[PDB]
DNA sequence: ATCCCCTTGGCGGTTAAAACGCGGGGGACAGCGCGTACGTGCGTTTAAGCGGTGCTAGAGCTGTCTACGACCAATTGAGCGGC
DNA sequence: ACGTACGCGCTGTCCCCCGCGTTTTAACCGCCAAGGGGATTACTCCCTAGTCTCCAGGCACGTGTCAGATATATACATCCTGT
């Protein structure tokens, strides 16, 4: 007689997990007690930036009139984006190159 | 209860107020009457319009739906009376 | 001798001061009387609420400050600055009435 | 078989299908994207933990999280993040 | 011996009613049949618009430093938008007067 | 004896407080977007009933206003309204 | 065979033949006149509608599309479409 | 298989017909190109409504049908055409 | 000397003529080329009646004449009988674009 | 009661001071404008994380735990002050 | 699931479509004043605005009833398809 | 009533565009293969309208209270004036 399973995430409306995320900050040693909104809360900033990097990464393959995503896209969409590099100024990007910044005096005349 | 001579209620410094909403800067002397006679006209079509709904009603005091409702079907939709 | 601004300043100053402004700028009374001779030159004996004087007399207000700045279109179509009530009728025909 | 190694995997494959249905994921690129994961979900719990010990609780929940955004995300993310959080919050409120 | 009420509205996490929306389109007479997702569909469609233009008002308001929104701030708002602009070409509002608009001949000088 | 006449206000302060809790309300504001929720709603409604007609169609569904949306409203507010209501009629269709 | 796809094409030539039966008829123009009985016809359909619901009437009748006719149809036009259907439903009454 | 001009085939002297018809009698040089322009603006609006018309139909050949409906929505309708 | 004739005197020959012509004004087949350019621009590998090709093809040559009678309002209001650009662009601005 | 503009209260001969700590021989007239710009910057920053900490907190005055607590964030940990 | 048809795909001849150069020749337009005409600065007045009072018209809600009209099975006929 | 400012008539003056006119070329015409999709038809499932019952959010009402409506005194903007 018990109910149906039912996820949180779609108690959320969400899709990262309540499930994981909760799981992740119990066993990770954060905290002797965690309050329900944390997890959903904090799945729902990185459903945000996930949803706002691959909106990015998506413009940037269709400039490049490419189909799949490539980490060469990401790294262009990470530095397009003032916030996102200040979010993350010092974390490297593997095989993602460096976004085409040039400086003007050492481009010719 | 008869009343002959309102295109004149509409006076020349409301007129001249009117244009500098709009942005006019110089008004010339022969726009205020013939901009009564097409402020005329469009109350001529808009009233016609809303009387016609309210006969169509069987009411006998126009009401400011009827007015906007009138202004909609002409394309001049109105916010704020409960259109 | 007394202080006086030159012809159009004065004007640019009212232009300024009524889009910062929203107030209804023809008088309530006369608009009444005006909608109740129209609607009496169709149909005798009509009243109005005053909830209808005021939505059409916003109705008007929008309906002529639309028509004022599209002859001020016209006008800097016409290299000028002062319209002339053929700019009204360029309006009018063009705008399909 | 072998042990499963957990992954973000499904998750951001759905995200992506919301949000642009027609384009491809790579190898590499959800690598990117669970390496991205992990690294903001650090951050954010230990300054999360930080606030725990700094007003000696024992306890955290969406408003400690709520002061972290404030804290790491930048203006624009961060309004942002509070926003459609709250409304995630209220729509597990109201189940 | 019944379930628990529960709004169309908390279930798609939405706060324009759902079911409002649904009568009005049945008793709007537009289709004899109207599928499930058609009015909250609508509803969260609205839902953005009243939200965006809701971010225009209160940012214009607090532009003015006023705290109350006026039907001014809401005619900067829709007038200082090109798509709101399309949308509401044709839209009389009540008070909100004229977007500040002089043209560059107007200008002494 | 008074009759209730029906309009959209607890929503839009809501929604207005959801987006700005600092900022407040005037009635006549209140009236304008009464007016707008009723205006664009009428529009949406009529192309929905004309798409109906036109496709020979009995039902208006999601995909009618989902076409109806790229009629009517332009180009990312409509591909950011699309994205609001699949968003919804997925959650919908999880609940 | 094919389905019966229907058309004007009959009574706009029986009128025709009716106010001069010395003209003929091509197809263009008598496409022409379909799509304009169409358009009118709409129009009209559509003011009914809304005078309809704005007293919040379940019905249209002759009242009700004879004021949609004094909206749209301008003037002496007006007028005299009012004469027609005014002794074409005496006529009907008087069966 | 794709192509990259062809509006231009809606030529110079085309143009000059089509003004021609206007009333037009002296056309400066640089009026045709915003003509250009502004058909291709109405006519990619005209062909937005239709091909969402179309994939809404679930086709993939455009009718006629679609185009004096999308034509209806602009608010250019068509004679000849309807049903 | 061969005979020629002054200017606008063909052109409004051309006027006369072509305000009695009541055909199509364009060749067919680049217009349906654009259309089909725009429609890939658009939808992959999309198909067109010939018929719907008619009635664009119809439909943008009325819509452009609406465009340019108004242009003819606009360039008598502007007293030029050469028309400029600018012309076009405030009739598009009245027009409710 | 409110203020308008006290950032010139770190006077121009305090930032002299500040760059003789420095070891900065020669200040050009144009440093102390952005020596101030980028003070309001880093306080900017550092009081906006110890308004959220002291928020946080539910109370209305700032501690100087709290001060402390945002140096440790930001990356510029201070001693002294009971952190 | 199919079928069959109008579009799609490909092919050959031609002359108008266009197209570009020459050349005439029609055109926009600044500008320099001039005519004049509102723009603006006041004074005057008077009627709109504001406040208060009595009347009642009809707006709007409630009850009654009945006038009116979609549905449906059926019969048929006049317009749709086709030549 | 004073008065600056705008509308503009005309006329040179560069100046761009219309029109004739031969040439070139690609649509027009007219002509065949065909197949894919428009369009039609059988099926059975998806979907939604609609009643009874029950509850719960949303609007009328009241009110009371602080953001705003109103009021008063300087500073600067501006806009004319004076050297």
């Amino acid at each position: 007689a018990r109910a149906k399973a039912k996820t949180r995430s779609s108690r959320a409306g969400l899709q990262f997990p309540v499930g994981r995320v909760h799981r992740l900050l119990r066993k990770g040693n954060y905290s002797e007690r965690v309050g329900a909104g944390a997890p959903v809360y904090l799945a729902a900033v990185l459903e945000y930036l996930t949803a706002e990097i691959l909106e990015l990464a998506g413009n940037a393959a269709r400039d490049n009139k490419k189909t799949r995503i490539i980490p060469r896209h990401l790294q262009l969409a990470i530095r397009n984006d003032e916030e996102l590099n200040k979010l993350l100024g010092r974390v490297t990007i593997a095989q993602g190159g460096v976004l085409p910044n040039i400086q003007a005096v050492l481009l010719p005349k | 209860k008869v009343l002959r001579d309102n295109i004149q209620g509409i006076t020349k410094p409301a007129i001249r107020r009117l244009a500098r909403r709009g942005g006019v800067k110089r008004i010339s002397g022969l726009i205020y009457e013939e901009t009564r006679g097409v402020l005329k006209v469009f109350l001529e079509n808009v009233i016609r319009d809303a009387v016609t709904y309210t006969e169509h009603a069987k009411r006998k005091t126009v009401t400011a739906m009827d007015v906007v409702y009138a202004l909609k079907r002409q394309g001049r939709t109105l916010y704020g009376f409960g259109g | 001798k007394p202080h006086r601004y030159r012809p159009g300043t004065v004007a640019l100053r009212e232009i300024r001061r009524y889009q910062k402004s929203t107030e209804l700028l023809i008088r309530k009374l006369p608009f009444q009387r005006l909608v109740r001779e129209i609607a009496q030159d169709f149909k005798t004996d009509l009243r109005f609420q005053s909830s209808a004087v005021m939505a059409l007399q916003e109705a008007s207000e929008a309906y002529l400050v639309g028509l004022f700045e599209d002859t001020n279109l016209a006008a800097i179509h016409a290299k000028r600055v002062t319209i002339m009530p053929k700019d009204i009728q360029l309006a009018r025909r063009i705008r399909g009435e | 078989k072998r042990s499963r190694k957990e992954s973000y995997s499904v998750y951001v494959y759905k995200v992506l299908k919301q949000v642009h249905p027609d384009t491809g994921i790579s190898s590499k690129a959800m690598g990117i994207m669970n390496s991205f994961v992990n690294d903001i979900f650090e951050r954010i719990a230990g300054e999360a933990s930080r606030l725990a010990h700094y007003n000696k609780r024992s306890t955290i929940t969406s408003r400690e999280i709520q002061t972290a955004v404030r804290l790491l995300l930048p203006g624009e993310l961060a309004k942002h993040a509070v926003s459609e959080g709250t409304k995630a919050v209220t729509k597990y409120t109201s189940a």
